[PDB]
C-alpha cells in the first residue's frame, strides 16, 4: 500500500502545476497512505502469530513480535510528523509556507518510511546493505530538499560523507562474514555464531552507532542537527534511532549466544564515554537544537544500556522507552515550531541574524512564553520535565526501567554514571525551565504590540479569533496529558509489554 | 605502518577527494568479495559483489548532486 | 471490646502465610507490653513502701527494690524483628 | 578483637589460596609503554606531513592542531601508562589479587609522574589535586566492578541456583552464610553475633 | 463497561479543554468541539480496552508453560 | 445585587470630580462573576479599583473562612484527641494483666473480691491516688508471680 | 475512600481553578471580576480546598483503632496500595495542616499570579501528605521526587533576589542525591520482584548487600534532612523561597526524610542499621554542634532560622536511630512541634519583618519592643519554645530524643545534651539583640503585628503547647506503631 502509493504520487505530482494549495494538498495525500498503511498493517500482523518469527520472500526478510512493534510504532510517529506539513503550524503565511515549497518532501518522506519500516525485518547480508542504503539514502535527500539554503545543503554534505563512510564500514563487516563462512542468510550464520569472529559483528555495530550519532563519532551529529530546518531537524534526530537501534538491538540478542565479554567492554566504553559528553556537553550552548542534540545523545546512551544487557527486562525497557522517547521528541519540536510567534519585532546590538528556516533558535529565544501562552509553556515545562526524570511521568519509567534491566546484568558501573549523568544534564534542562519562567513577575504588566504574531490581520474584530491551529494545537495537548498521565494507565502498558517475545518463547 | 593513520597523508585537500577516497575504499570491499566467491565456487558472492558496485554508483551520483549543487549555491548572484 | 492476644508463635508457623507471620508479630508485641505493665505495677509497690517506711525503707521495701531492679533491664518492648529473623537453637 | 563495621562492595570471583599466578609487571609495562610511544610517535610524524601538505587552509590547520601533543606530552603520555601498567600489576600482586585501593595508588601516582613531566609550570598542589582526582575516577571503576559484574551479577547467580528463584522459608536455616544476592526469612543467631557483636541490645542488655 | 469508556470519553474533554488554553480561547468555545474530541478518545478508549483484555488472556497462557520450567528448574 | 445602575452613580459622582489622587451598599454574588456578560463587568472594574485610589488591614477577605471554616477544623480535632475511645496498646495491657489474675485465680475469694467491686473508670490509677479503692490485693497478686507468656512464645534456647 | 476522594477532589478543584482563571484569556484584553481585589476569589477557592483536605483524613481518623497492630485503611488506587498506620497518621495531619496556614501566610505579599500560586500549595501539600501513605519503595520514591516539578517552579518564579540560584539548589541537591535512592529501590525490585512494605520486611539479606543498600538510601535521606556536609541547599533556599515555600519547604519536607528512616531502614535493613548507628550518631552530633557554632556567625535574618533547623533535624535523626521506643518516640514528637514552631519563626522573620521593611540583614533591627510589642511577645514566646522550653511540645521531643540517645549508647550519645545548651546560643542572641536597646535608627515606626498574622501565630503556637503539656495525645497513637521498629534479641 505503501509502496504502490508512492508510485501514484511520484507520477501525480509531476503533472500538475506548481503552486503551494497543491502542493498542501498533496501533503494530505501522503497523510492518508501513511493512514492506510497502518490500518492493512494492524489487520494481518498480530502479536499472538508473529510471535515464532516468519520468514518472508526467500529468508531474507524475517519478522518477529519485536519488530512488528516498531513498524507500527514508526508509522504512527511520522503519522504526527506528517501533520506538521500537511497543516498549519502556525498560520502566518510567511513562516509556513515553506513547509509547501517543495513537491518531493512527502515523495522522500514515503521513500523513507519503507527504508524505516524494512530494517529491523533484514535477515541477510545481502540485504542489510541495500535495505541500510535505501533509508541512507533518503535521509541525504530530505536534508538538502530545501536546495536554496546554504547551511542545508552544507549539512547534507556533511552528512553524506560521514553516512558513506559509516555504510562502508558496515558494508565490509558483511564482506567479512562471507569471507569467513561463505553464507549470506542471518540464520545460516547463526549456526556457526561459534566459529566466526565475534568481532566483525562489532565492525557491523561501529557502522551503525555512527548513524546513530554515538560519542566519538558524536560531532556531526550535533553540527548537522544544529543546520538544518527545524522541520528537517524534527524527522531526521529521531527516525533514523527508531530503525537503526531496533536492529542493533537484535544484532546484540544474535551476539550474546556466545557471550563474549570483550565485546560488551568495548560497548560499555563507548556507552560510559558517551554518557560523558552527553551531559557535560550540553551546559555550555546557546542554541536550543544543539542543546537537543545533546539531549538526543544521552538518551541514546540510556537506549544503548537496555540493549548492552539484553536480557527479558530488556525488551521491556526499549519497548517502553523507546515509545515514550519519540512522543516526547515530538512534543517538544512541535512546540518549537509554533512559539515562534511570539518572537518580539525590531524597530542594534549583538546583529543576531534568524531565518525562516530556524526562527527559533536561541534558548533565549522561549523568553516569557509563560507571559505569552501559559497552557503552552506548561506543555514544554512537562515534557521537559520528562525528560529530566521526575516522576510519575513517562520519562521517570524509561530511566527505571532502564536500571532494573542495567542492574539484573551487573552493570554496576554504567549505573551509576547514568544517574550522575542524568543529573549533571537537569542543569540544562533547567536552563530551558529558567528561560520560561523565571522573570515573569518582573515582566506581567508590559506594553507588547511588537510581537510577530501582532503581524496577523485582523479578521472581523468581533468573533473570536484563536491563536494556534486546530490540528497542531490537539496534537500537543493529547501528547502532553499522555506524558503527564501514564500513572493511570501504566500497569497496562507495562503488562501490554511483557508480551512483546525475540524467541523468549519458554 | 597504517597504524599510525598513513591513508589520511594520501587524501587530498579537496570535498572531491575525499569522495574518491570513499569510492577507493568500497572498491577494496567488493574486490574482497569477488576473491572469495570465485575460490569458493560460490555465485552468491558474485551476486553480492553485482549488488556492491550498483549500489556504489548510486552512492557517487548522489554525493555529485549534493556537491554541484552546494558550488552553485556561492556563484548564486545572477543579478546580470 | 478487650481484644484477646493471639497467642502464637515464630516457632510454629511458615512465614509464607502472611496472614499467620503477622499474628506472631502481634502476639509477641502484646505480651512485651503486658510485662511493662507489670513492671509499673511493681514500682507502684516500691513507692508506697519507702513513702509509708521513711527510716526503715531499706528493711520494708527490700525484696520489691531487689525484685524491681532484676525485672527492669528485660521488661522493655523490644520489637519482634529480633526473634522473627533470628533463630536462638542456632 | 577489632571493631565491627560495615562492608560495602559488590561481590568478585575469589581466588583460591595457591591460585593467582602473577604476571609479570616488568614486561607488561613494557608493552604498553613501547607501544604507546610507537602510535604517539608515529602519528606525531604523520600529523606534520598533514601540516606540509597544507598550512594556509583555516580549517585544515584548525583540526590538526587540537591533535598536536606537544614534547612533552609526546614523552609524557607513554611514561605515565607505562608507570600506570607497571605500578597497577605490582599492586595486584602484593595484595594476591586487584584492589580498588591498589587501582588508586597506581593511577594516583602514575598521573602524578605523568602530569609532573607535560604539566610542569603548574603548582605541585594544583598537580596532586588533579593525580587525586583522577585517582578516585580508578578506585570508583574498580570499586564498581570493572565495566560489569560478569559472573557476580545477578543474572548469573540466577542463572546458577544461587538467586531468590527458590522462594523463601522458616523451617529450613543454613548454617552456612548465604550468597551475596540470597534473602532468608530466618537467620541463624551466630550470624547476626559474629557481625554485630554482642552489646546494646543483642544477647545481653 | 460503559463506565471504563465514560473515564476514556472525560480524558477526551480534558484534552479539548486543554487545547482552549493552548490556542487562548474561551473555554466555553465551539460547544461541538468537546462531543468529537470526546468521542474520538471513547473510540480510542474502546479499543485500549480490548487491547488490554487481549493481553490478559495472552499472559495467563503464558504464564502455564513459565511455571511448568520453573518447576524443571526448581528440581 | 449587581444594580447596575449603582455603579453609574458611582461613575457620575466620580465624574464630576475627574481630579484623581487627590460606598457601603456594593456587595457582589456568586452570579456576578460568571453569568454576567463582559461589558456589565467591564465598568465594575473602573469603579472598585479607583474607589480605593482615593484613600486598617481589617475585612481582607479571608475571616470568613478561616473563622467558620479552619478554626472548627482543630475543634473537632482536638474534640477526637480528647473523647474518642481508642484505647492505646499498654492501656490495653493493664487491662489484660489484670484480666489474667481472674483468669489465673479463679480458685482465690478475696482477690476477685477487688476486681469486682472496682470500677472500671479507676483501672488506669492502681497504686497510690485520690481516690479511696483498696488494692492491696491486686498489688499483692501480681508481685508474687508473673502472669505473661514471653518465654512461652519463645521455644528455643541457646 | 481516602486517597481517591484526595485526588479526585483536588484534581476537581485544581481544574475548576484553571477554568475560571483563564477564560477571558482570549484575543481581547481582560477586565473581568475576578481580578478584582488581586484574584480575591481565586485566593479564597484554594484556601477553602486547603481546610477541606484536613476535613477528609478526619473522616478516615475517627475509624483509627490504636490497639490494632498492622496498616488500616488499606485500598487500592492506580495500581497502587495505600494504607495508614500511626506513624503515617500524624505526619498527614501535620502536612494538611500547614495547608491554609501556608496560604494564608502570602495572602497580600505576592506581585501577581496568586492563582498559579494557590494551585502550587495545594498541590504540593497533597504530594507529600500522599507520601505517607503509600505501600512501596517505588511509590514512595514516586512522591518523593514529583514535589521537585512545583517547588523548583515556585521558588524560581516568586523567590527572592537570588532565586536563580535557590531554584538551581533544590532542583539539583535533591536530586542528584535521591537518585541514590532509585538504586536501591530498583535492586529491591530485582532481588526480591516486589517493593511492598510488609513483603520486604520479612527478608534478611546478606550483610555485605545490606551496606550497600543502607549507603545509597541513606545518601538520599542525608539531604533531606540535612546532614553535614551535605546541608548546604537548605539555607541558600529558605533565604530567597517564598514564604509560603518556606512554610512547607521546613513544615513537612524535611520530616519526610525521617519517615524515610522508618520504612525503608529500620525494618528491613535492621541488620545493617545496627552497624550504622554509631556512625550515624557521630555525623548527627557534629551536625548538631557545627551548625549550632556556624549559626552565631550569620547576618541574614532569614538564614539564621534555617540553620536553627539544621540543629533541630540532627537530634531528630538521633533519636530515631535509638533502638529503644523512648528514642523514636521522642524523635517523632520533635518532628511535629518543629513543624509548628519552625514555620512560626519564618512568619516572625521574613513574614512579618520582610514583608515591612524588605531587608532581612540583621543590623538594621533592634529595640524592636518598643513600637512593636506583640511582636516581641511571640518572638520572646517562640524562640524559648525552639530551644525546648520545658513547657513547649519540643522539650518533650528532645528530652526524650536525648534520654534514647542515652540509652542506645550512654558515651557519646550524651554529647546529644548540647542540643540544650547551643539552641540558646543562637537563638537567644537574635531575640536578645533583636528586642533590646533603643528602637533602630534605620527602620520607621509602622504598624504591629496585623490580625491576620496574629492568627498565624495563635494557631502554630497552640499546637505547641498542646504536646508540651500533655503529649500523651500524639503517644497513644504511636506506641504500637513505633514499637514494631525495635530490633534486639535478649536470652
Ligand atoms: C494515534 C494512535 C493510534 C494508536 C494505534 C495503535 C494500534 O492500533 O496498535 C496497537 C499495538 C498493538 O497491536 P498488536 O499487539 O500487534 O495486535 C493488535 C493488532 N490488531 O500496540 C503497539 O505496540 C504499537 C506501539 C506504538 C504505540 C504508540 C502509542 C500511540 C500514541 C498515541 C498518539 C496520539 C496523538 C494524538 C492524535 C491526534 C489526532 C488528530
Ligand atoms: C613489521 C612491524 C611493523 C610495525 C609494527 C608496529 C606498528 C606500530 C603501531 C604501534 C604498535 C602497538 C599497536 C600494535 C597493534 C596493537 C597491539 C595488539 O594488537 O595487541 C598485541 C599486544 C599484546 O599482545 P598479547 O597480549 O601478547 O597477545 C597474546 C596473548 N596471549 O598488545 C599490546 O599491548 C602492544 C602495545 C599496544 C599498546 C599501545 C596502546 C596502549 C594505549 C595507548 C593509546 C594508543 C592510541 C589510543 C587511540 C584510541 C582511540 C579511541
Ligand atoms: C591517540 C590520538 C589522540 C587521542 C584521541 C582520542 C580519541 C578518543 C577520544 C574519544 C572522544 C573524542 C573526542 C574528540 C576528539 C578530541 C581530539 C583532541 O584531543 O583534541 C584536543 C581537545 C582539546 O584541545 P586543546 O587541548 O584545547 O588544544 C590543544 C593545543 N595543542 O581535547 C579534548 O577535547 C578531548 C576530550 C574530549 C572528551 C573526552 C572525555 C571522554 C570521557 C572520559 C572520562 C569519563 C569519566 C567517567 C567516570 C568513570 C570512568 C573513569
Ligand atoms: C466518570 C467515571 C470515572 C471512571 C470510573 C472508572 O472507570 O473506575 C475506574 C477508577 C475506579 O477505581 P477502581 O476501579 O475501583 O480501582 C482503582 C482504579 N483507579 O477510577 C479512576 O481510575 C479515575 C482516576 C483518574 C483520576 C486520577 C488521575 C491521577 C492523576 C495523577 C495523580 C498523582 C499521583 C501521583
Ligand atoms: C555542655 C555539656 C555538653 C555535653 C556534655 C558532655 C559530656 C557528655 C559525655 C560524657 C558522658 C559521661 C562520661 C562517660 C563515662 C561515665 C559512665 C561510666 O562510668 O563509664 C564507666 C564504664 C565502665 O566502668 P569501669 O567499671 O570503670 O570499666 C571496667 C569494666 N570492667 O566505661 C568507662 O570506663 C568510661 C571511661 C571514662 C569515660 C571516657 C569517655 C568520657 C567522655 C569523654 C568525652 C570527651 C569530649
Ligand atoms: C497561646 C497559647 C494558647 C494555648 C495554651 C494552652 C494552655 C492550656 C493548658 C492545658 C493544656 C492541655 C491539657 C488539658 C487537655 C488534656 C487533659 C487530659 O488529657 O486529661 C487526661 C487525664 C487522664 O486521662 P484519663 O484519666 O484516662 O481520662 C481522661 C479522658 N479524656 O484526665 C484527667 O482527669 C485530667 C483532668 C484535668 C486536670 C487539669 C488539667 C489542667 C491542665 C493545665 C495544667 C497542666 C498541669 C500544670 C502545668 C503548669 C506548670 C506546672
Ligand atoms: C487542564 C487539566 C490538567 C490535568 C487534569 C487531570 C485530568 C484527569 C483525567 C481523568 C481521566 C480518567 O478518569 O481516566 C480513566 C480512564 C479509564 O480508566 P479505567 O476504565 O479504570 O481503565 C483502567 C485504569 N486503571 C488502571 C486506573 C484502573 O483512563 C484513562 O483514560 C487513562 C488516561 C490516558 C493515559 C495515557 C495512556 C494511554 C495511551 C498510551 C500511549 C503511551
Ligand atoms: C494533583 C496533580 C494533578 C496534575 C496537575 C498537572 C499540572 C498541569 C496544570 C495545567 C493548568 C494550566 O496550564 O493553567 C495554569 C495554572 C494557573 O495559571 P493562572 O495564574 O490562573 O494564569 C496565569 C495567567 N493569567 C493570570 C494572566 C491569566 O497554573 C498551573 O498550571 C499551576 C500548576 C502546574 C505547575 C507545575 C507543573 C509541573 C508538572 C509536573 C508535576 C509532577
Ligand atoms: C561512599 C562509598 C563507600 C565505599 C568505600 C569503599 O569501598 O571503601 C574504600 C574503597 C575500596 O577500598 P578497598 O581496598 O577495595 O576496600 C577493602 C578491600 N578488601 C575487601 C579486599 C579488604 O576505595 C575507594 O576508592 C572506593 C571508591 C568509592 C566509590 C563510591 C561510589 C558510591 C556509590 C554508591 C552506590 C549505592
Amino acid at each position: 500500500m505503501l509502496f504502490t502509493s508512492l508510485l501514484l504520487i511520484i507520477v501525480y505530482g509531476s503533472l500538475v502545476n506548481k503552486s503551494h494549495l497543491l502542493t498542501k494538498l498533496i501533503n494530505r495525500l501522503g497523510l492518508i497512505i501513511i493512514i492506510y498503511t497502518l490500518l492493512i498493517h494492524l489487520n494481518i500482523n498480530t502479536l499472538e502469530n508473529l510471535s515464532i518469527g516468519i520468514n518472508m520472500f526467500n529468508n531474507l526478510l524475517l519478522i518477529n513480535s519485536f519488530n512488528n512493534t516498531i513498524i507500527e510504532l514508526i508509522l504512527i510517529i511520522c503519522i504526527l510528523y506528517v501533520l506538521l506539513i500537511s497543516f498549519n503550524i502556525t498560520g502566518l503565511s510567511i513562516i509556513d509556507n515553506l513547509n509547501y515549497s517543495k513537491r518531493t518532501f512527502i515523495v522522500i518522506v514515503l521513500f523513507n518510511i519503507i527504508g524505516l519500516t524494512l530494517l529491523p525485518l533484514v535477515n541477510d547480508i545481502m540485504i542489510l546493505f541495500i535495505i541500510i542504503e535505501l533509508q541512507s539514502y533518503s535521509l541525504y535527500l530530505l536534508t538538502a530538499i530545501f536546495n536554496e539554503s546554504h547551511n542545508s545543503t552544507k549539512s547534507a554534505l556533511y552528512y553524506f560523507i560521514v553516512g558513506s563512510i559509516a555504510s562502508f564500514i558496515i558494508l565490509d563487516a558483511t564482506v567479512s562474514i562471507y569471507d569467513d563462512l561463505g553464507l549470506t542468510n542471518i540464520q545460516y550464520i547463526l549456526m556457526y555464531i561459534d566459529k566466526l569472529e565475534i568481532f566483525d559483528l562489532l565492525c557491523l555495530l561501529f557502522g551503525l552507532f555512527i548513524k546513530i550519532g554515538l560519542a566519538p563519532f558524536y560531532s556531526y551529529s550535533i553540527t548537522i542537527y544544529s543546520l538544518s530546518p527545524t522541520i528537517i531537524t524534527n524527522y531526521i534526530s529521531l527516525m533514523p534511532k527508531l530503525s537503526i537501534l531496533t536492529l542493533i538491538y537484535i544484532i546484540m540478542h544474535y551476539i550474546n549466544i556466545v557471550n563474549n565479554t570483550d565485546l560488551n567492554y568495548v560497548i560499555s566504553f563507548l556507552i560510559l564515554i558517551s554518557m560523558f559528553i552527553g551531559s557535560f556537553g550540553g551546559l555550555n550552548v546557546i542554541r536550543i537544537k544543539t542543546l537537543l542534540a545533546y539531549s538526543s545523545l544521552l538518551n541514546v546512551s540510556y537506549m544503548l544500556l537496555a540493549i548492552l544487557s539484553n536480557s527479558n527486562e530488556s525488551i521491556i525497557a526499549y519497548i517502553y522507552y523507546i515509545i515514550q522517547y519519540s512522543l516526547t521528541h515530538i512534543n517538544i519540536f512541535s512546540i518549537i515550531l509554533v512559539i515562534s510567534i511570539y518572537l518580539p519585532i525590531m524597530n542594534n546590538m549583538l546583529n543576531v541574524m534568524i531565518t525562516k528556516y530556524s526562527p527559533i533558535e536561541y534558548i533565549n529565544q522561549l523568553k516569557n512564553l509563560f507571559i505569552n501562552n501559559i497552557f503552552i509553556a506548561i506543555a514544554l515545562c512537562i515534557s521537559i520535565f520528562s525528560l529530566i526524570g521526575i516522576p510519575p511521568l513517562t520519562g521517570f519509567y524509561g530511566k527505571y526501567l532502564v536500571l532494573i534491566s542495567g542492574l539484573n546484568n551487573g552493570y554496576v558501573l554504567l549505573s551509576i554514571v547514568l544517574i550522575i549523568a542524568s543529573s549533571i544534564s537537569t542543569v540544562y534542562y533547567a536552563t530551558i525551565l529558567k528561560v520560561l519562567s523565571f522573570d515573569t513577575l518582573s515582566f506581567k504588566d508590559i506594553i507588547s504590540n511588537n510581537l510577530i504574531i501582532n503581524t496577523s490581520p485582523e479578521n472581523n474584530n468581533n468573533e473570536i479569533k484563536p491563536e494556534i491551529s486546530n490540528v497542531i494545537s490537539y496534537v500537543i495537548s493529547s501528547l502532553t496529558l499522555i506524558i503527564l498521565l501514564i500513572i493511570i494507565q501504566y500497569e497496562n502498558i507495562v503488562k501490554g509489554a511483557y508480551l512483546v517475545l525475540l524467541y523468549n518463547w519458554v | 605502518m597504517d597504524l599510525i593513520l598513513l591513508m589520511l597523508v594520501a587524501v587530498g585537500l579537496n570535498i572531491i577527494d575525499i569522495y574518491i577516497m570513499i569510492e577507493i575504499l568500497i572498491m577494496g570491499c567488493t574486490v574482497n568479495t569477488i576473491y572469495s566467491a570465485s575460490l569458493d565456487n560460490d555465485m552468491i558472492g558474485l551476486i553480492y559483489s553485482l549488488i556492491q558496485i550498483i549500489i556504489a554508483g548510486v552512492e557517487s551520483a548522489i554525493g555529485l548532486s549534493i556537491l554541484v549543487n552546494y558550488n552553485r549555491i556561492r556563484n548564486s548572484e545572477e543579478i546580470e | 471490646d478487650h481484644v484477646r492476644s493471639p497467642n502464637v508463635s515464630f516457632d510454629d508457623i511458615d512465614y509464607n502465610n502472611s496472614q499467620d507471620l503477622h499474628n506472631a508479630q502481634e502476639s509477641l508485641l502484646r505480651e512485651q507490653w503486658i510485662r511493662v505493665s507489670a513492671l509499673k505495677v511493681c514500682r507502684k509497690a516500691l513507692e508506697s513502701c519507702y513513702k509509708t517506711s521513711g527510716p526503715n525503707h531499706y528493711e520494708d521495701c527490700r525484696e520489691i527494690a531487689e525484685k524491681y531492679l532484676n525485672m527492669l533491664p528485660d521488661h522493655r518492648i523490644q520489637g519482634f524483628l529480633g526473634y522473627q529473623k533470628n533463630d536462638p537453637s542456632k | 578483637e577489632q571493631f565491627h563495621l560495615p562492608q560495602p562492595f559488590w561481590p568478585t570471583t575469589k581466588t583460591k589460596e595457591g591460585e593467582y599466578v602473577p604476571k609479570d609487571s616488568i614486561r607488561e609495562a613494557s608493552k604498553v609503554f613501547i607501544g604507546s610511544g610507537v602510535l604517539l610517535g608515529g602519528m606525531h610524524f604523520r600529523r606534520l606531513m598533514q601540516y606540509k601538505k597544507g598550512s594556509a587552509r583555516p580549517g585544515l590547520a584548525k583540526y590538526l592542531n587540537l591533535f598536536s601533543l606537544s614534547k612533552s606530552q609526546l614523552i609524557g603520555f607513554p611514561v605515565a601508562l607505562g608507570a600506570f601498567s607497571f605500578l597497577s600489576h605490582s599492586f595486584a600482586n602484593l595484595q594476591e589479587g586487584q584492589t580498588a585501593t591498589g587501582e588508586f595508588a597506581a593511577s594516583s601516582i602514575a598521573s602524578l609522574i605523568g602530569l609532573s613531566i607535560f604539566r610542569t609550570k603548574k603548582p605541585l598542589s594544583s598537580n596532586v589535586a588533579i593525580a587525586v582526582g583522577m585517582g578516585s575516577l580508578f578506585g570508583f571503576l574498580t570499586w564498581a566492578g570493572n565495566f560489569n559484574l560478569g559472573d557476580n551479577s545477578y543474572r548469573a547467580a540466577l542463572e546458577a541456583g544461587n538467586g531468590n528463584e527458590g522462594g523463601f522459608d522458616n523451617k529450613v536455616i543454613k548454617t552456612e552464610r548465604q550468597g551475596f544476592w540470597e534473602g532468608v526469612y530466618r537467620r541463624p543467631l551466630s550470624q547476626t553475633v559474629e557481625d554485630l557483636g554482642e552489646g546494646r541490645g543483642i544477647i545481653t542488655q | 463497561m460503559i463506565a471504563s469508556l465514560a473515564g476514556w470519553g472525560l480524558f477526551g474533554v480534558t484534552v479539548r479543554a486543554y487545547q482552549q488554553g493552548i490556542r487562548k480561547v474561551p473555554f466555553s468555545y465551539y460547544p461541538l468541539g468537546y462531543v468529537y474530541s470526546a468521542l474520538g478518545w471513547v473510540a480510542f478508549g474502546y479499543g485500549f480496552n480490548l487491547w488490554t483484555e487481549r493481553n490478559d488472556k495472552l499472559l495467563e497462557k503464558r504464564v502455564e508453560k513459565l511455571k511448568e520450567s520453573r518447576n524443571l528448574r526448581l528440581s | 445585587a449587581f444594580n447596575l445602575q449603582l455603579e453609574k452613580e458611582i461613575r457620575s459622582k466620580i465624574d464630576s470630580l475627574p481630579k484623581l489622587n487627590n460606598v457601603t451598599n456594593r456587595k457582589l454574588s456568586l452570579t456576578d462573576y460568571l453569568f454576567q456578560n463582559a461589558a456589565n463587568q467591564a465598568l465594575y472594574v473602573d469603579n472598585e479599583a479607583d474607589l480605593k485610589e482615593l484613600d486598617e488591614n481589617e475585612n481582607e477577605g479571608w475571616e470568613k473562612i478561616m473563622y467558620v471554616g479552619f478554626v472548627p477544623t482543630m475543634i473537632l480535632i482536638f474534640a477526637i484527641v480528647l473523647f474518642k475511645d481508642d484505647k492505646s496498646i499498654d492501656e490495653w495491657a493493664m487491662d489484660e494483666l489484670l484480666l489474667r489474675l481472674k483468669e489465673k485465680n479463679l480458685s482465690d475469694v478475696e482477690l476477685i473480691d477487688e476486681l469486682d467491686k472496682l470500677s472500671k473508670s479507676h483501672v488506669g490509677k492502681i497504686g497510690a491516688s485520690e481516690i479511696n479503692k483498696r488494692d492491696a490485693v491486686i498489688i499483692e497478686r501480681i508481685l508474687n508471680g508473673e502472669y505473661d507468656q514471653l518465654s512461652g512464645l519463645k521455644k528455643k534456647e541457646l | 475512600m481516602l486517597v481517591q476522594n484526595l485526588i479526585i477532589f483536588n484534581i476537581i478543584g485544581i481544574v475548576l481553578l484553571v477554568l475560571l482563571n483563564n477564560n477571558n484569556n482570549g484575543i481581547l484584553n481582560k477586565k473581568s471580576l475576578l481580578t478584582i481585589k488581586n484574584e480575591l476569589k481565586l485566593k479564597q477557592i484554594g484556601l477553602i480546598i486547603s481546610i477541606i483536605n484536613i476535613l477528609i483524613i478526619i473522616e478516615n481518623w475517627i475509624g483509627f483503632n490504636s490497639n490494632y497492630y498492622g496498616f488500616q485503611n488499606i485500598e487500592r488506587f492506580l495500581n497502587i496500595y495505600w494504607g495508614i498506620d500511626g506513624i503515617s497518621l500524624l505526619l498527614v495531619l501535620l502536612t494538611l495542616i500547614l495547608g491554609p496556614i501556608a496560604i494564608l501566610s502570602n495572602w497580600k505579599n505576592l506581585k501577581g499570579y496568586y492563582t498559579y500560586y494557590v494551585i502550587s500549595i495545594n498541590m504540593l501539600v497533597i504530594l507529600m501528605a500522599l507520601n505517607f501513605i503509600c505501600l512501596d519503595l517505588v511509590s514512595f520514591y514516586i512522591l518523593f521526587e514529583s514535589t521537585l516539578a512545583p517547588l523548583f517552579l515556585l521558588i524560581g518564579i516568586y523567590g527572592a533576589n537570588n532565586k536563580n540560584k535557590a531554584a538551581y539548589y533544590v532542583l539539583i541537591y535533591t536530586l542528584a542525591s535521591s537518585l541514590f535512592m532509585l538504586l536501591s529501590i530498583v535492586i529491591y525490585y530485582i532481588i526480591i520482584n516486589s517493593t511492598d512494605y510488609i513483603y520486604i520486611n520479612n527478608i534478611i539479606l546478606s550483610i555485605n548487600l545490606q551496606s550497600l543498600l543502607f549507603i545509597g538510601i541513606i545518601i538520599g535521606i542525608a539531604v533531606k534532612t540535612p546532614l553535614m556536609p551535605v546541608h548546604t541547599w537548605l539555607p541558600t533556599v529558605h533565604s530567597e523561597s517564598p514564604l509560603g515555600g518556606s512554610i512547607l519547604l521546613a513544615g513537612v519536607i524535611l520530616k519526610l526524610a525521617i519517615y524515610g528512616v522508618i520504612r525503608l531502614l529500620l525494618p528491613n535493613l535492621s541488620e545493617i542499621s545496627m552497624m550504622f548507628t554509631p556512625i550515624i550518631y557521630i555525623i548527627s552530633i557534629l551536625t548538631l554542634i557545627y551548625s549550632s557554632l556556624i549559626t552565631l556567625k550569620q547576618t541574614d535574618l532569614k538564614v539564621i532560622i534555617a540553620y536553627s533547623s539544621i540543629s533541630h533535624l540532627a537530634v531528630c535523626m538521633i533519636g530515631i536511630f535509638a533502638n529503644n521506643l523512648i528514642g523514636i518516640n521522642g524523635s517523632l514528637i520533635l518532628c511535629l512541634a518543629h513543624g509548628f514552631v519552625s514555620p512560626a519563626l519564618f512568619i516572625l522573620v521574613g513574614g512579618i519583618l520582610y514583608d515591612r521593611y524588605h531587608n532581612r540583614l540583621i543590623n538594621y533591627y533592634q529595640g524592636l519592643s518598643t513600637f512593636m510589642p506583640i511582636f516581641s511577645i511571640y518572638l520572646v514566646v517562640f524562640s524559648f519554645c525552639n530551644t525546648g522550653t520545658p513547657l513547649s511540645g519540643n522539650f518533650v521531643g528532645e528530652f526524650l530524643s536525648i534520654t534514647g540517645a542515652v540509652i542506645r549508647h550512654p558515651i557519646i550519645g550524651s554529647l546529644t545534651a548540647a542540643s540544650v545548651l547551643l539552641s540558646a546560643c543562637y537563638q537567644m542572641k537574635l531575640t536578645n539583640r533583636l528586642t533590646g536597646s533603643v528602637f533602630s535608627q534605620y527602620l520607621h515606626i509602622t504598624n504591629d503585628v496585623t490580625n491576620r498574622e496574629i492568627f498565624l501565630l495563635n494557631w502554630l503556637l497552640i499546637p505547641t503547647i498542646i504536646i508540651g503539656i500533655y503529649p500523651s495525645f500524639v503517644t497513644n497513637i504511636l506506641n504500637l506503631a513505633s514499637s514494631t521498629l525495635i530490633y534486639s534479641v535478649l536470652i
